[PDB]
């Protein structure tokens, strides 16, 4: 018969699961965390949670689960499941929804001289707080905290696991089958032991286990599908000013159409963008400095059309402003007769009416050069400007600024 | 610890869950309530639910449950699952559609006296009476009420731990700021009997939202396109762009309604500040777009057919003019072709005076464009200043 | 009652609810398998989901449950929880989501001859195939297949159900009028019930229930359909447009526009499958290649109107095609001082005529846009009508078939 | 304590099985009377046909087995039992969406020492209530709460409405209580009427758990406030621009861009009202009707806005300008519609010539402007006639809308109000 | 059955379901796992999870749970809950958001030598790196890795039941067509100890895509407007409506870009071929759009303050349109009467000077649209070739 069936009934026989198993008074367990990650499945902007699948290692000593290996064939290691242990309340305390819990409670291992180890998978939804500023050119830095929710500081001693006499102290990620995100790329994965200085040794608050994820966004589908788009549609502004400036010119259609296309992309990243109301998204304040500057360039193509398309009868060219632009910037005989005359004179009239017509003309293509040029340094500047500015949001190069250590194995 | 197990066995052997922790029947157990604020998940308008993750602090004595140290090696306090004692059923009476009671059955510590602490966490989705009137400026007032579901203040009575919510630990949200909050116990007497009062703790807490996220996203592109909305009479009707460009701020103005569904929220209790905003707005466009049209008609007017009234002369033409300081505007076959010639004299001079016609009704048009520039500004600034800050100085 | 209490008593001393009840080593359970459907609550194409709430009509026999209503003050019948007695485990194996079992186990009814009945409710999620080639104007064919999880053909032999007063088999899906949502969407046109076998397994025995319902596309009709053909008709109007009026790429291309809005407003709504392609998408296909080869034959014509002799020289067969042919087709057919004086009068003259000579050429070629644009005129009239026609005759004729098959 | 011995008595030394019905013979039925209390309507999301409601169920029946002297132990008038120890009745939601058929949470009994007990779970609830889309967004729904007892049939135990007493006469409760202090009303929906029935279907039997029945009526109206300003009036402005059309003269080459533009307004709103509804075909809904109408009328706006064009851009070149269209639209229209030496020689030829070519183009050019004015014409009468058309179907189709209040009084065959404020008798 | 509620009662007497069911401490369990694929319920691009109904087939030796048939009326396999007897704890490794093991605890089918077979049903969603770089023209390679959690190969050993998952009762997906599916077994060791084996079992499916829903819902549609937008070279500039033309499709195909980002994923890992060609033609219109600018502004080229270099003249005017073959292009008083008269005529004389050099700069601007015209359908054509046919030709 297989000797761990009376190991075990010998072992779990009066043994009482409710009983933290400190030996003595005073005495503290000492539990240790390592937690390794296996997937970052997701960081959801809208609902400011990540989404990771994690396997926490919990190490802790029960003087009651030992045996002397020599009565029982050399067995120095049994599997109990854990639902008929003790186990420290170890849950993951920023979690967005109320699971705090494993999410499989596998079997504990037991070693002969009491060490226990327990190594249950689980999928937590912990809060992280986004920094939009820069978004889509940011990189976030989410935590995992972790601690007892029974358990004070008087009773359990949380510490970072250690191997080989060094502490662990990072997340521990398999290089061979850890995928990456495909959105996302850790760069800094540091873990410590915080305190709540505001508590004392009580309230099972005071102590915990903190796990950071400094991520980096990959933006190479907001560019392809947002960025360059919206800058090539934004950049058609500056064509306004080649434009004839009469009917069936169509500087008002080609700029209102422009801002159209704005509004449309306004749209499309309201989707997109988290809702908090902290900073505003880089993306967003791009938005608005072109959607602006299209609004002046169609006041502009309005004022040259209104300019372009005037006549001597609704206003007058003083020479002021021609200067101003123009420089620095039988009676059967006698009837015929007098037709003939008025014939003439009114031929000269409207010639000169017309030449006035075309001065005005030159005055709006003048205009549309100098405007022109305005428009498009402050198009070039403005767009350069707030897409090198994501181009340089770098994250620091340590996990800690201060901490001259790197946290990596 | 074998002096814990003995502690233990010892205890609930005994121990009916069941009964209130009383010596007599006729006494009643008081509880401390405290409620810890953790965070403020969300808070929905539409459905005017309110999501928080809190911590419900219970504190009761259970005189069944005491010990005398010195018999147990001076153990003073032991963790013992909730479940295992007799808990108080307290119930979220508002709650929206989350749960009623506490479903996370964490442990409890428990004193050698027999004083129990109990701090499990929940999530408390409540009823919000969500006032959208100043909305995105809007300050919402909404509470938990707590309450013995099945014990009347007879038999268990609660009283508030302290004058207000704990908000040590709380994460800030983001989205709203806590301008205030408290909890009040309120004794409820029904007309049955005096004899039987109904407790309860409501704890409310007064969030101001920040008004960033809904501003950058909605109400600019609204101001801009009513600053381009009076920008289509200084257009000139020659430039047959004047309906293209009115029309166009028309349908991008009907393309951003998708944002403001999408974004605001679709209560019907109230409309929302930017709602008539927005309304404005659309108004605005619109008449905009209808004097748009009866310009371009009047422009076009021809001699042949219409003819200027007096008293439109009379205005358009001498008197307003002067007024608009602003404006630069101005205020054998010999026989055969001589009667040819004369033909083509008299010709041009009908041609002429229909033209002059003509071009007295193109400039009343452009007169009616610049009070109409002037007006329509003005209007627009008039509008959004009456609308935003009436409430902004409140603020 | 007190008696109640001693038949309880007397018949779960000893009875073990895994057990299958069997006499003898060998026998087999006869199980009886009905549905009642209370309410078909959705259809997800999304997905490929028909969310239905039912009851189950299970019926079967224990000989453990037996005893002499005489000894217990003529004690007929007991409602007993379903968790004390053995039950079979049935199932719905085609299940989209991994709910095998039901929602509300309500308390068996056990007669004194052993025979015991349940009829637990349940919200079912069942994965039927949509044939998405008629949609909206199409009918479905989504089953629920019923069996054994655990016991095979040689443990349990199932049935169908018995009507209210059991004397022949029931083989349909029940459906009773006081309790009974119509749909509003789906027509439930047959809902027959069958056991299926399967030739290469013989322990393989199931019931399936079949239902056959057809879509009510009043929707889809209004909301794409009305649209579409609007659309269309400002798609054949653009060709009656003179090319002076400067509107027709406005027009063309605002209808290409909104055919394109149409399919942003569809694009939800359709299932995402790839067996076929579903005729409201081919109409919209159809309508937007259309209005496509409006937008190109618009710029032709225009192309053609604003010709003249400074650029274009005119073919021979242009002319013969679209000058004397077609028109009748389509119903068109049309002293220094003195000698410097005379001097100028005979320029403005030869300019005058020179000008009244490009004139008539520049009239030559807008008389063969116009032609032109009538001929596309009729030509995209017929197309278009013709091709709405076809296209809503064969959905049309898209009806479920008289007999279920099943 | 008193409490812990008469519990024992209760449940352990006279062995109570909490799986009997409390009945002293296998004849008898239990009755059970239940009412309804609405904490809060929280949704009623059209989309899927649900309304999720916060309810306070009310039960109550007899147990002699849990009957005591309150003498014979201390003054004990009342105990709090969990429902796991007692004998409960199952009453389950039978039109429910997601699979929850019991209450929330299961809270203490509430037992007298005369065997009386009182249970009051609160729960919610997701129903399934069909969507009558008929006068959207002015309509009124007509939500039910089917309320069933599978756990055993009609012989056994008898569902009743609840009763209570004013001046020594008891009623039935025949509604839904609603507490006036604590009720909060929906954001959307305005209660009308909320009556409570017993259905008994005497096509069934008696031995059957499909024979009783008790049901509660919710009869609410929807509040047409976000719609009327977010989706009709904008919708009903940009449709009466397309009458503009009209009015804007051909040399301004901008009609056709116009009327399409206040097409695809149109588009957008139907866009936007198609995600709002079911996809139900009972019936059009009203916002349905009025945008199919609105867009087929501004379909032939755009229509005869190019056969206008079409006419003003006739030339002698390439048209007749016949007798019968100059009388029809220069005459009679505009009446009705009120509307508003060889040198010489060569010198002489050459300018008969030109005066020759000269009267030409004034006879062209004239006979142009003819042409301008039965557009002109063709453009007043379109107005006339169509104008009147849209402002008159849109007030017709939102005035039948405004008109559409629920019947004042449910189940039309009963004179019964329902009221809480005037019980029957 | 009387006999059966014997064994049953017999069998499970003194039977702890937490010992490994081996008779010696130092043998093995032996299962034999098997995967059977009844569905392909859905592949998740964006969070790069795949969806699937299986049944987890597993078989072992109970030596405890054996008996004589002789001893029980013939009896010789009974069905027993999975929760009373020993279970291999088989996890998921690769588990995205699901359940890790099994938690739908059907019946086991026992034999009366021990023998037990146990095909609990699950839903794995499990990780797979999603490649797209094809899409929708994608071939997916997904996984799933299962293992005995707490055990290593010493104690508790896994082998396949057979080479391959089982598919025999598989539903066709309508989305995706299974090319190839295999299972493998391995034997994983650290640098601990070599005398423990980490064994698991990965089974993976090759998943083409059926790329017809895409195609006729994205890609056609972008045909179309690339087509158009070539189409825009032989508008004539009179018409004024190049303009609007070329920005009506480009405001098309925003639209359509708002409906691709509704239906092709999100990922971010590498640009798809939708999203290459996509790119490709927002950058084809936006081309059109400046050259179109440019010949506009050549069209209506002022001859009084621009004269035509003498290389356009060249180039656009001689040698050019010799080439475009199939085009149908070109290759007292009296006095004062008198002087009025000459004035007339000499202004007729410059008028027909500026006219022919105006339309010399139109004959240019329609030369460089002709070219135009070839170059870009050209181009479209290309461009819509190079950017499939690779994928294409490798199917
Ligand atoms: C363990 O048991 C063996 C007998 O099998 C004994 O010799 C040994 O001393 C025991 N170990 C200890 C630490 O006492």
């Amino acid at each position: 018969e297989n000797e761990e069936g009376r190991l075990i009934e010998k072992l779990l026989g009066d043994y009482d699961k409710r009983i933290i198993p400190a030996k003595t008074l005073d005495h503290i367990i000492d539990v240790t965390l390592k937690l390794t990650l296996t997937n970052l499945i997701s960081l959801n902007e809208k609902e400011e949670a990540l989404t990771t699948n994690v396997w926490i290692e919990i190490q802790w000593n029960d003087y009651r689960l030992s045996w002397n290996t020599s009565e029982y064939e050399g067995i120095d290691l049994v599997r109990i499941p854990s639902e008929l242990l003790w186990l420290p309340d170890v849950v993951l305390e920023n979690n967005v929804d109320g699971q705090f819990e494993v999410a499989y409670y596998a079997n504990v291992l037991v070693y002969n001289d009491g060490s226990m180890y327990w190594l249950p998978p689980a999928i937590y939804r912990s809060t992280c707080p986004i920094a939009v500023t820069y978004f889509p050119f940011d990189w976030q830095n989410c935590s995992l905290v972790f601690r007892s929710q029974t358990y004070n500081a008087h009773e359990v001693n949380l510490q970072l696991s250690a191997e080989e006499g060094e502490a662990v102290e990072w997340i521990h990620i398999d290089p061979e089958d850890f995928t990456e995100n495909g959105e996302w790329t850790i760069r800094h994965r540091p873990a410590k032991k915080n305190y709540n200085w505001q508590l004392t040794k009580d309230d099972t608050d005071f102590q915990e286990i903190i796990f950071f994820l400094i991520i980096q966004r990959k933006p190479l589908f907001y560019i392809i599908n947002i960025i360059a788009p919206c800058v090539l549609i934004s950049s058609l502004v500056v064509l306004v000013y080649f434009l004839p400036a009469q009917a069936g010119g169509q500087k008002c259609t080609l700029s209102i159409s422009v801002l159209l296309a704005q509004t449309i992309f306004l749209f499309l990243i309201a989707q997109k963008v988290p809702e908090t109301s902290l900073n505003v998204p880089l993306i967003g304040k791009y938005l608005i400095f072109v959607m602006f500057v299209s609004m002046l360039i169609v006041m502009n193509c309005v004022i040259v059309l209104n300019v372009s398309l005037r006549t001597p009868n609704t206003h007058s060219l003083s020479e002021k402003i021609k200067h101003l632009f123009l420089g620095f910037l039988a009676p059967e005989i006698k009837s015929c007769v007098e037709a003939c005359n008025f014939i003439a004179k009114s031929t000269k009239e409207q010639n000169d009416s017309g030449s006035e017509n075309e001065n005005w003309v030159l005055i709006g293509k003048v205009i549309d050069k100098a405007c022109f040029w305005i428009a498009l340094l402050l198009f070039s500047i403005g767009t350069l400007a707030i897409f090198l500015t994501g181009h340089f949001n770098q994250v620091p190069e340590f996990p800690f600024p201060g901490d001259p250590r790197k946290y990596v194995p | 610890s074998e002096h814990e197990t003995r502690l233990v066995a010892n205890l609930l052997e005994n121990y009916n869950k069941v009964i209130r922790p009383v010596e007599h029947h006729t006494h009643f157990v008081d509880i401390t309530v405290g409620l810890q604020l953790i965070q403020l998940i969300s808070v929905d308008e539409v459905n005017q639910i309110v999501e928080t993750n809190v911590r419900l602090r219970q504190q009761w004595i259970d005189v069944r449950l005491r010990w005398n140290p010195a018999d147990y090696g001076g153990i003073k306090k032991i963790r013992l699952p909730s479940d295992d004692v007799w808990l108080p059923d307290l119930v979220l009476y508002n709650n929206a559609d989350g749960d009623f009671a506490i479903v996370h059955m964490t442990k409890l510590l428990l004193d050698y006296t027999g004083k129990i602490m109990w701090t499990p966490p929940a999530i408390f989705k409540s009823y919000c009476e969500i006032i959208v009137t100043h909305f995105p400026f809007d300050q919402q007032n909404c509470t938990m009420k707590l309450g013995i579901w099945t014990y009347d203040g007879t038999k268990v009575s609660i009283s508030p731990e302290s004058d207000r919510p704990d908000l040590s630990t709380f994460m800030e949200s983001g989205e709203w700021v806590m301008k205030d909050y408290r909890g009040w116990k309120h004794w409820v007497y029904y007309t049955c009997c005096p004899d039987t009062p109904y407790l309860d703790i409501t704890y409310h807490f007064i969030m101001q939202r920040i008004p960033l996220y809904f501003v950058v996203n909605v109400i600019i592109p609204c101001l801009l396109f009513s600053f381009l909305t009076g920008l289509v009479f200084y257009l000139p009707t020659d430039s047959g762009e004047k309906m293209t460009l009115s029309i166009s701020v028309l349908l991008s103005l009907t393309v951003f309604l998708l944002v403001i569904v999408e974004l605001i929220p679709s209560t019907s209790s109230a409309v929302p500040l930017i709602g008539k905003y927005m309304l404005f707005t659309m108004i605005f466009v619109i008449s905009s777009i209808i004097i748009t049209v009866v310009v371009i008609n009047t422009h076009h007017r021809s001699p042949s057919t219409h003819t200027m009234p007096q008293w439109v002369r009379k205005i358009f033409i001498d008197t307003i003019p002067n007024v608009m300081f602003f404006s630069t505007m101005k205020r054998p076959d010999v026989k055969s072709a001589i009667e040819g010639v004369k033909y083509i004299a008299e010709h041009m001079k009908s041609d002429e005076e229909s033209s002059n016609a003509a071009e007295e009704w193109k400039y009343v048009a452009m007169v009616i464009d610049h009070i109409l520039l002037c007006v329509f500004m003005l209007i627009c600034i008039i509008g959004t200043v009456s609308v935003f800050a009436g409430r902004l100085i409140e603020l | 009652s007190v008696m109640e209490d001693t038949l309880l008593s007397v018949l779960f001393e000893t009875y073990n609810p895994k057990v299958r009840p069997a006499q003898t080593v060998g026998d087999k359970v006869t199980v009886r398998v009905g549905l009642t459907l209370t309410n078909l609550l959705i259809l997800n194409e999304k997905i490929e989901e028909m969310t239905t709430n039912v009851f189950l009509n299970l019926a079967w026999t224990d000989y453990r449950l037996q005893w002499d209503p005489a000894a217990y003050e003529g004690i007929k019948d007991l409602r007993i929880p379903s968790s004390d007695v053995w039950q079979p485990d049935i199932v719905l194996m085609n299940n989209n989501d991994g709910s095998f079992e039901i929602t509300l186990h309500v308390n068996v009814l056990v007669q004194h001859t052993g025979a015991v009945s349940w009829q637990p409710s349940a919200i079912y999620r069942s994965s039927c195939t949509i044939k998405v080639m008629y949609f909206p104007f199409d009918w479905q064919n989504c089953t629920m297949v019923f069996k054994s999880y655990t016991y095979d053909t040689s443990e349990v032999t199932l049935q169908h159900a018995l009507d209210a007063k059991g004397e022949r088999e029931v083989k349909e899906i029940v459906i009773n009028k006081d309790a009974f949502t119509e749909n509003g969407q789906w027509s439930i046109e047959h809902k027959p019930s069958r056991k299926n076998w399967r030739s290469d397994d013989p322990s393989y025995e199931d019931v399936t229930f079949y239902l056959i319902i057809q879509r009510k596309p009043l929707f889809y009709i209004v909301y794409t359909i009305i649209p579409c053909i609007l659309i269309s008709i400002l798609a054949i109007l653009v060709f009656y447009l003179p090319p002076d009026a400067g509107e027709k790429m406005s027009l063309s291309i605002s209808a290409l526009l909104a055919v394109t809005v149409f399919l942003l407003l569809l694009a939800d709504k359709v299932p995402e499958t790839s067996l076929s392609v579903p005729i409201i998408i081919r109409y919209l296909m159809f309508i937007m290649i259309l209005v496509a080869f409006s937008v190109i034959l618009s710029v032709v014509v225009l192309n053609l109107h604003h010709r003249s002799p400074n650029t274009h020289t005119m073919p021979n067969w242009i002319r013969q095609i679209f000058i004397e042919t077609l028109p009748p087709f389509l119903w068109i057919q049309r002293p220094q001082d003195l000698k410097e004086a005379v001097e100028a009068i005979k320029y403005i003259a030869e300019q005058l005529e020179s000008a009244s000579e490009f004139d008539d050429l520049k009239k030559d070629w807008q008389y063969v846009a116009m032609v032109a644009d009538r001929l596309f005129l009729y030509v995209f009239f017929v197309i278009c009508s013709i091709g709405t026609f076809s296209i809503f005759l064969d959905a049309s004729h898209n009806v479920p078939p008289d007999n279920p098959f099943a | 304590n008193e409490e812990e011995r008469l519990i024992n008595d209760l449940l352990i030394v006279n062995k109570y099985n909490k799986h009997v019905r409390p009945v002293k013979h296998n004849n008898e039925v239990v009755n059970i009377a239940l009412s309804l209390t609405l904490s809060n309507l929280i949704s009623l999301k059209e989309t899927d046909e649900t309304l999720t409601s916060n309810v306070w169920m009310d039960h109550a029946w007899y147990d002699h087995r849990l009957t005591w002297n309150a003498s014979e132990y201390s003054d004990i008038s009342i105990l709090r039992l969990p429902p796991e120890l007692v004998w409960i009745p199952d009453i389950v939601l039978q039109n429910n969406n997601d699979g929850q058929y019991h209450v929330a949470y299961f809270c203490n009994v509430l037992v007298r020492p005369n065997g009386y007990v009182t249970w009051l779970p609160p729960a919610i609830f997701r129903s399934s209530c069909p969507i009558n889309v008929l006068y959207f967004p002015f309509d009124w729904q007509n939500c039910s709460l089917k309320f069933t007892a599978l756990n055993y049939d009609a012989n056994e135990i008898t569902m009743d409405l609840m009763t209570d007493t004013i001046d020594g006469k008891d009623y039935p409760i025949e509604w839904i209580i609603i507490d006036p202090e604590a009720f909060t009303e929906n954001g959307e929906w305005e209660i009308i009427h909320k009556p409570a029935k017993k259905n008994i279907y005497p096509d069934k039997f008696p031995n059957g758990t499909n024979y009783q029945d008790v049901t509660f009526y919710l009869i609410i109206r929807r509040k047409p406030l976000f719609y009327v300003i977010n989706f009709i009036t904008p919708c009903v402005l940009i449709s009466f621009l397309a009458s503009l059309a009209f009015y804007l003269p051909a040399e301004s080459g901008e009609k056709m861009s116009t009327a399409i533009s206040v097409l695809l307004a149109q588009a957008v709103f139907l866009l936007l009202t198609s995600q709002r509804l079911p996809e139900t075909a009972l019936a059009v809904p009203l916002i349905g009707k009025y945008l199919m109408f609105i867009m087929s009328l501004v379909t032939g706006v755009i229509v005869n806005c190019g056969i206008v064009l079409n006419f003003h851009f006739r030339t002698p070149s390439t048209h007749v300008l016949s007798t019968r269209v100059k009388q029809i639209f220069l005459e009679k229209l505009p009446r009705i519609l009120h509307m508003s030496h060889d040198e010489i020689k060569s010198g002489i030829d050459s300018t008969n010539y030109i005066v020759k070519q000269i009267k030409e183009k004034n006879a062209y050019d004239e006979e142009v402007g003819n042409w301008n004015l039965v557009g002109q014409t063709i453009d007043r009468l379109s107005m006339f006639i169509i104008t009147p058309v849209m402002v008159l179907g849109t007030i017709f189709i939102f005035v039948m809308g405004n008109f559409n209040h629920p019947p004042a009084k449910p189940f039309e065959g009963d004179p019964f109000d329902y009221s809480s404020d005037h019980p029957r008798c």
